[PDB]
């Protein structure tokens, strides 16, 4: 049983951050060196665990989560960031064990004229919890006065377009991350 | 940081000119680049949002257009309520930043200033210090030269200036020189001078008096 | 509708602090994006600090760890704590939000009033008023000298002059204390004829003065 890494990281089709995908993977054997030295990724950054080691720690589960951000956001998917996304997207705890791996999409994920597809969360009223998702899109009431479904002054859409641009900077083009998150318990995940 | 590089610093036009204003990044900031108006005292407002988009109210000969590093704004035609200062600000990579700031100054025809001379006070003089004024009262354009000459001697590091701003009617300056000097010094002399030169002057002016 | 109100500022000292208010009317404060920005003396705007609606804030590569931006719901209005000031501080200080663009939908940014903050270390001063004597028309002018802080107000006979009179700006001397005046044109004719006389308002040290001019 090989871990199906493979449908996460060369997926087709991947998530807006606020709606981040998770793949949990457990029960199977991975090769870890086979990810951790492909020339594919940009960013590769690991909290408590070694590239070189993985194949030789276990694990009770692992959970998979991924998404697309812009490349000069790719800091704050790391332990204690701050700012938007970190705060009100996708927020990971301080005491995180696992990796994350990132690299340039814009041959892949970007169209002309911006696309429209891929949103990020602009508002809440409270920072998120770590390994939080909120997918709600109700109207974003700033004011003293109730929305009720409407938008407008005081009233906000909760969501901003990324707009990612073909011919954008490389701190403004997609990027895609994938965050392995390492849980240990009672009893998994191996190398070979 | 993110740097911004605003052109010009001074910019003086007529109505009816279009203007251009330039604000250059070190980095790529894409769309996010707001253009702000400020009037002299008093606070700034935003017109250009995301670089070209206008917010409300905006009258349509203001507009901007830019992406990446270099970014332009301009108003089609010039307008009298359209004088005023204006910044570049990027938003979207902390820390924020402004630009230095562009002042539109309006175009008038070549005008002379009139000259008054005052001594000190006696007052003053008993005080124990002496303080010559000129004025240049109304003129254009802003560059001029005054030189202080006490007894036919040229006077440096013994005086300031100060400039007062664009009238919003005749649109003309004034000039106020003040020469400091110790009661000691005041009294140690005898004729006291300014010398104006400015652009509508045939020859030097100089207004004068006597202790 | 829409109102920001900043005070709470005055002349403070170098390793002093200050907290700066502003009441907020229209939107709740602790629910949208809040900034302030720095308009030194005759100069440019400088970004100071943010903070997120939810907590996270942000600062200058300056006032870092020496400032502080906070809010208080219930009051529903911003701070900004000023501490370790220097003189580069010394400037005007604006409180606003951030800027609207989210899903067909705009709006722009609201600003306050703008508070004036100064760091200097100087004992408040008042303002001697000397007269500037006449002699096709003439002039005669006020000199306002020797003051501290900023700023004064200057009028001419209660306010019976409001063109032909110029209030020069404040300098700041190397005896740590301002400087300005301000001058009249009239005829010749008008000696004595009208009243001459400029009042100045100093609020700093609550000092008014009211001065008369005439030929000598
Ligand atoms: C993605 O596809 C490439 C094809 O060359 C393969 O080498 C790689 O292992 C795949 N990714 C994963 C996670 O298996």
């Amino acid at each position: 049983n090989l871990c199906p890494f493979g449908e996460v990281f060369n997926a087709t089709r991947f998530a807006s951050v606020y709606a981040w995908n998770r793949k949990r993977i457990s029960n199977c054997v991975a090769d870890y060196s086979v990810l951790y030295n492909s020339a594919s990724f940009s960013t590769f950054k690991c909290y408590g665990v070694s590239p070189t080691k993985l194949n030789d720690l276990c694990f009770t589960n692992v959970y998979a989560d991924s998404f697309v951000i812009r490349g000069d956001e790719v800091r704050q998917i790391a332990p204690g960031q701050t700012g938007k996304i970190a705060d009100y997207n996708y927020k990971l705890p301080d005491d995180f064990t696992g990796c994350v791996i990132a690299w340039n999409s814009n041959n892949l994920d970007s169209k002309v004229g911006g696309n429209y597809n891929y949103l990020y969360r602009l508002f809440r009223k409270s920072n998120l919890k770590p390994f939080e998702r909120d997918i709600s899109t109700e109207i974003y009431q700033a004011g003293s006065t109730p929305c009720n479904g409407v938008e407008g002054f005081n009233c906000y859409f909760p969501l901003q377009s990324y707009g990612f641009q073909p011919t954008n900077g490389v701190g403004y083009q997609p990027y895609r991350v994938v965050v392995l998150s390492f849980e240990l318990l009672h009893a998994t995940v191996c190398g070979p | 940081d993110i740097q911004m590089t605003q052109s010009p610093s001074a910019l003086s036009a007529s109505v009816g000119d279009r203007v251009t204003i330039t604000c250059q990044a070190s980095q790529d900031i894409n769309k996010f680049l707001n253009w702000y108006q400020q009037k002299p005292g008093k606070a700034p407002k935003l017109l250009i949002y995301d670089a070209s988009n206008l917010e409300t109210g905006v009258p349509s000969r203001f507009s901007g257009g830019g992406s990446g590093t270099d970014f332009t704004f301009t108003i089609s035609s010039l307008q009298p309520e359209d004088i005023a200062t204006y910044y570049c600000h990027q938003y979207d990579n902390l820390p924020r930043t402004f630009g230095q700031g562009t002042k539109v100054e309006l175009k008038r025809t070549v005008a002379a200033p009139s000259v008054f001379i005052f001594p000190p006070s006696d007052e003053q003089l008993k005080s124990g210090t002496a303080s010559v004024v000129c004025l240049l009262n109304n003129f254009y354009p802003r560059e001029a030269k005054v030189q202080w000459k006490v007894d036919n001697a040229l006077q440096s590091g013994n005086s300031q200036e100060s400039v007062t701003e664009q009238d919003s009617k005749d649109s003309t300056y004034s000039l106020s020189s003040t020469l400091t000097l110790s009661k000691a010094d005041y009294e140690k002399h005898k004729v006291y001078a300014c010398e104006v030169t400015h652009q509508g002057l045939s020859s030097p002016v100089t207004k004068s008096f006597n202790r | 509708e829409v109102q920001l109100v900043q005070s709470g500022g005055d002349l403070v000292q170098p390793g002093g602090s200050l907290r700066l208010s502003c009441a907020v009317s229209g939107f709740t404060v602790s629910r949208n994006y809040m900034t302030w920005v720095r308009q030194a003396p005759g100069r440019g705007l400088e970004w100071v600090s943010l903070i997120y609606p939810g907590g996270s804030a942000f600062y200058a590569d300056s006032v870092k760890g020496r400032f502080t931006i906070s809010r208080d719901n219930s009051k529903n209005t911003l701070y900004l704590q000023m501490n370790s000031l220097r003189v580069e501080d010394t400037a005007v200080y604006y409180c606003a939000r951030d800027p609207v663009s989210t899903g067909h939908y705009h709006d722009s940014d609201y600003w306050g009033q703008g508070t004036l903050v100064t760091v200097s270390s100087a004992s408040t001063k008042g303002p001697s008023v000397f007269p500037l004597a006449p002699s096709g028309t003439a002039a005669l002018g006020c000199l306002v000298k020797d003051y501290f802080p900023e700023p004064v107000t200057v009028s001419w006979n209660s306010g019976a002059l409001t063109s032909g009179v110029h209030t020069f700006p404040a300098v700041l001397q190397s005896s740590g204390l301002y400087s300005l005046s301000s001058v009249v044109t009239v005829p010749s004719s008008s000696l004595g004829t009208q009243t001459y006389i400029c009042n100045v308002n100093h609020k700093p040290s609550n000092t008014k003065v009211d001065k008369k001019v005439e030929p000598k």
